[PDB]
C-alpha cells in the first residue's frame, strides 16, 4: 500500500478512525446529531414544538393556491367543492399550474400529490404526471370534489359537454382502502 | 356648463373638465405653458422635457402656482381657481390619497424631473393656501403600532464636498417649508461670521443667500469645506 | 398600508406523518432527503453498488461520471443502480467539465437514459463552470431536477450565480470545497471567498449552497448548517443549505 497515491483531505482525516464503518452508520451518526443540536437549541428539546407534515420532499416553494380565475364558477359546500369553466371562446383558460393547484387543495394528500407531482413511478421509472393532461382546463369542463376536506371520502369527478347542456363524467378519481388511488377513464 | 381643455405635449395627452366661465383663462394659461415648454421629442430625452402624463400636469399646476404667486392673477382670482380645479384632478387622478413623494418614486426620469413634480405640487398648495393635512405614512403607522422600531441618524461631513448643492435642491424644492429657516439661519450665521473674534476666517464672507439665488457666487469647494463653513 | 413599510431580511425540523425528523433547508426541501450528500469521487463513487448502497442508506450521493470511459459502460452502471434503489429515488451524476471528449458523449446519453424514462434527476459539474449559454442548454434540454456546480475560485462562484440568475425557476446547487477538500483543489482559503460572496449568493433564491471542505462529523459541520461559523470572522451568522 505504501506504493499506491492515495486521495485524501487533510482535514478529513482526522474523522476517519475506524475501518469499514458502514456508510449508513457514519451518515446517520452525522444527521441524528445535527438533530439532536436542533432540538436543543431550537426546540428545547420538545418535540411536540416540531412542526408535522403528511410527506416531506417536492418543490423548493409550494405553489399559492390562486382561488379566483376569470371564466370559472366557484362554488365551496361543506362537503362538496365545484368549478365550472366558461364555454365562451373570448374568455381565457386558466393556467394549468394555477388550476391544478385550486383542484389539490392547499393540504399535502393523496390529491395533492395526484396533481401536483410532475413524475409518476412506472416500476423504477419516472413517466411524465398524464393526470396534469386530463384535468387540464377545457371549455365547458365541469369539476366536483366530493368530501374535499376528508382525503379517505374524497372522490374528484371531471365531466365535459360534448353536447349542449348534456354533461357527461370523463374522469373518476378516489381512493379506494388505505393507499390505492383508481382513476377511470369514461368513454361515453 | 363643464368645457375640455386639453393639455398635450408630443406623445403625452390629457384633458380637464373646466368650468365655462373659467375656460378663457385656463385656455390663456395652458398656451402660455405649452409655449414654454421645449419642442417635444420623440422619446421624451431631453431635461427640460416631461416624460410622463403626471409630470406634465404637475409642471403645468406649477407653472399656474408661479403665475398666482408673481400677481399675474386677476382681480377676480381666476387663476387660483383653475389652479385649485387642476391641483384637486391632479390629487385624484394620480396621488389617489398618497403622497407626492410615493407618485415620484414610480415615474420615470432623472431626479430632477422627480423634484419637479414635487416642487410642482407644494407651490400650487401654497399658492392655493392649502394647508398639508396630518396624515401618518405608512412606516410611522407601523411604529405607532409597534411593528416598526424607528430610530435616526444625523452624519458629519466625511466625504462630502457638495452639501451646499444639496442645500440648494432642498430650497429650491420646498421653498414654502424651508424658507424661513434658511432665511433667519443665514442672517444669524451671517451676524456670528461678523464677530471679531471669527471675521479673519470668513474672507469670502457667509452670505448663504446670495450664493443660493446666485450659483456663480458660491465660493470654491475649498472654503466651503473649511470647517468654519461648511460645520 | 400593505406594500409601503419594507422590513430587512437557518435549518429547521420537520416531523412526517410516519413519524420521521428530518433537517429542514433549501437542500432538503429539494431532494426530500437530509442535507448530506456524498460527493462524485473518481474512482471512489465509480462504483454502482456503493452508490447503490448509499441511496438505500437514505441519503444523496453522486455516481462519478469520470471512471466510465464509454456509453455502455456507463449505461450498464446506472441501469444497475435504477434497479438497486428504492423506486423513484432520482440519481445524481457527476461529470468532469475539463474533459471535453467526455462530456461530448456524456450529456447525449444523459439526455437520452433521461427520456427513457430512467430516474437521471441531477447532473454536476466539475472542475470548472461551463458558460451560461452551455449551462442553459443543460438545464433546458436535460429534464434534469437541479444542476450542481463545484466553482473553484470567486469568479467561478460568480459565474455560477450568474447561471442562477438567467434561470430563477431552476435550482442552482453551489458546492464550495475550497483547498481543504481531498482531490483535486483549489489554492483558495474556505472561508474568505464565501464571506466575500455570501450577499449576492443569498440574492438568488434558487440557489441552495452546500460545504464541502474536508468534513467528517456532525459538530464540525453543525455551526456550517447553522451560520455560526461565520461569528468568528466578525459577521453575522450565515447559513448553509447542506453538507458534502
Amino acid at each position: 500500500v505504501g506504493r499506491t497515491c492515495i486521495l485524501q483531505g487533510p482535514m478529513a482525516a482526522k474523522h476517519s478512525t475506524k475501518v469499514d464503518e458502514p456508510i449508513k452508520e457514519i451518515l446517520d451518526g452525522i444527521h441524528n446529531g445535527h438533530i439532536a443540536a436542533l432540538k436543543r437549541d431550537l426546540y428545547d428539546n420538545d418535540e411536540s414544538k416540531i412542526p408535522t407534515i403528511e410527506y416531506f420532499g417536492g418543490k423548493l416553494k409550494d405553489p399559492e393556491v390562486q382561488l379566483d380565475f376569470e371564466g370559472v364558477t366557484i362554488s365551496y359546500d361543506v362537503h362538496k367543492n365545484t368549478y365550472r369553466v366558461s364555454n365562451n371562446p373570448s374568455v381565457p383558460l386558466p393556467p394549468l399550474d394555477a388550476w391544478l393547484s385550486a383542484l389539490a387543495g392547499p393540504n399535502r394528500t393523496w390529491r395533492y400529490a395526484l396533481l401536483q407531482s410532475e413524475v409518476i413511478v412506472q416500476g423504477h421509472k419516472y413517466q411524465t404526471n398524464p393526470m396534469k393532461k386530463i384535468f387540464a382546463p377545457a371549455r365547458g369542463l365541469f369539476v366536483e370534489i366530493q368530501y374535499p376536506n376528508d382525503p379517505a371520502k374524497t372522490v374528484i369527478t371531471v365531466k365535459e359537454q360534448p353536447r349542449p347542456n348534456r354533461y357527461i363524467d370523463v374522469i373518476e378519481a378516489k381512493l379506494v382502502g388505505d393507499k390505492e388511488i383508481v382513476v377511470n377513464l369514461i368513454k361515453d | 356648463s363643464l368645457r375640455p381643455l386639453t393639455l398635450s405635449h408630443g406623445s403625452l395627452e390629457t384633458s380637464f373638465l373646466i368650468p365655462t366661465g373659467l375656460h378663457f383663462h385656463a385656455s390663456r394659461l395652458k398656451d402660455e405653458f405649452i409655449a414654454s415648454l421645449p419642442p417635444p421629442t420623440d422619446e421624451l430625452a431631453q431635461d427640460d422635457e416631461p416624460s410622463s402624463v403626471p409630470e406634465l400636469v404637475a409642471r403645468y399646476m406649477g407653472y399656474i402656482a408661479n403665475q398666482v404667486a408673481e400677481g399675474e392673477d386677476d382681480a377676480q382670482g381666476s387663476y387660483e381657481e383653475v389652479l385649485k380645479l387642476i391641483l384637486n384632478e391632479f390629487e385624484r387622478a394620480f396621488l389617489q390619497g398618497n403622497d407626492v413623494h410615493a407618485l415620484v418614486a414610480t415615474l420615470p426620469g432623472i431626479d430632477a424631473k422627480k423634484l419637479e413634480v414635487i416642487r410642482s405640487y407644494f407651490a400650487a398648495r401654497a399658492a392655493t393656501n392649502r394647508a398639508m393635512r396630518a396624515h401618518q405614512s405608512a412606516l410611522l403607522r407601523a411604529a405607532e403600532e409597534g411593528e416598526a422600531r424607528i430610530y435616526s441618524i444625523f452624519g458629519g461631513q466625511g466625504n462630502i464636498e457638495e452639501y451646499f448643492e444639496e442645500l440648494r435642491e432642498l430650497y429650491k424644492t420646498y421653498p414654502s417649508f424651508v424658507g424661513h429657516l434658511i432665511v433667519s439661519s443665514a442672517e444669524l450665521l451671517q451676524i456670528l461670521a461678523s464677530h471679531p473674534s471669527a471675521e479673519k476666517l470668513y474672507s469670502k464672507g457667509l452670505d448663504i443667500m446670495h450664493w443660493l439665488h446666485n450659483p456663480d457666487a458660491t465660493p470654491d469647494t475649498d472654503y466651503l469645506i473649511s470647517a468654519p463653513v461648511s460645520f | 398600508e400593505e406594500h409601503a413599510v419594507k422590513y430587512a431580511v437557518g435549518p429547521r425540523l420537520i416531523k412526517t406523518s410516519s413519524g420521521r425528523i428530518y433537517v429542514d433547508t433549501k437542500m432538503s426541501r429539494l431532494l426530500g432527503l437530509p442535507p448530506l450528500m456524498v460527493a462524485g469521487m473518481t474512482p471512489t463513487t465509480v462504483p454502482w453498488d456503493f452508490v447503490a448502497a448509499t441511496m438505500n442508506a437514505g441519503y444523496q450521493i453522486e455516481l462519478a461520471g469520470g471512471g466510465y470511459f464509454n456509453a455502455k459502460m456507463m449505461t450498464e452502471a446506472i441501469s444497475k443502480i435504477e434497479r438497486a434503489i428504492p423506486p423513484g429515488r432520482g440519481i445524481t451524476v457527476n461529470l468532469i467539465y475539463v474533459n471535453p471528449h467526455a462530456m461530448a458523449w456524456q450529456i447525449p446519453l444523459l439526455g437520452r437514459l433521461r427520456a427513457e424514462g430512467v430516474p437521471i434527476e441531477g447532473l454536476t459539474i466539475g472542475a470548472g463552470v461551463p458558460s451560461i449559454e452551455v449551462a442553459n442548454e443543460y438545464i433546458q434540454t436535460l429534464g434534469l431536477k437541479h444542476i450542481s456546480f463545484k466553482p473553484g475560485s470567486v469568479d467561478a462562484i460568480q459565474a455560477v450565480i450568474n447561471i442562477a440568475k438567467a434561470n430563477p425557476t431552476f435550482p442552482v446547487i453551489l458546492q464550495w470545497t475550497g483547498g481543504r477538500g481531498g482531490g483535486h483543489h483549489s489554492y483558495e482559503d474556505f472561508h474568505a471567498p464565501i464571506l466575500a460572496m455570501y450577499s449576492r449568493i443569498r440574492r438568488q433564491e434558487n440557489i441552495i449552497l452546500v460545504a464541502g471542505s474536508g468534513f467528517g462529523g456532525a459538530e464540525d459541520t453543525y455551526p456550517y448548517l447553522t451560520g455560526a461559523w461565520s461569528t468568528k470572522y466578525g459577521y453575522p451568522p450565515m447559513p448553509f443549505d447542506g453538507c458534502l
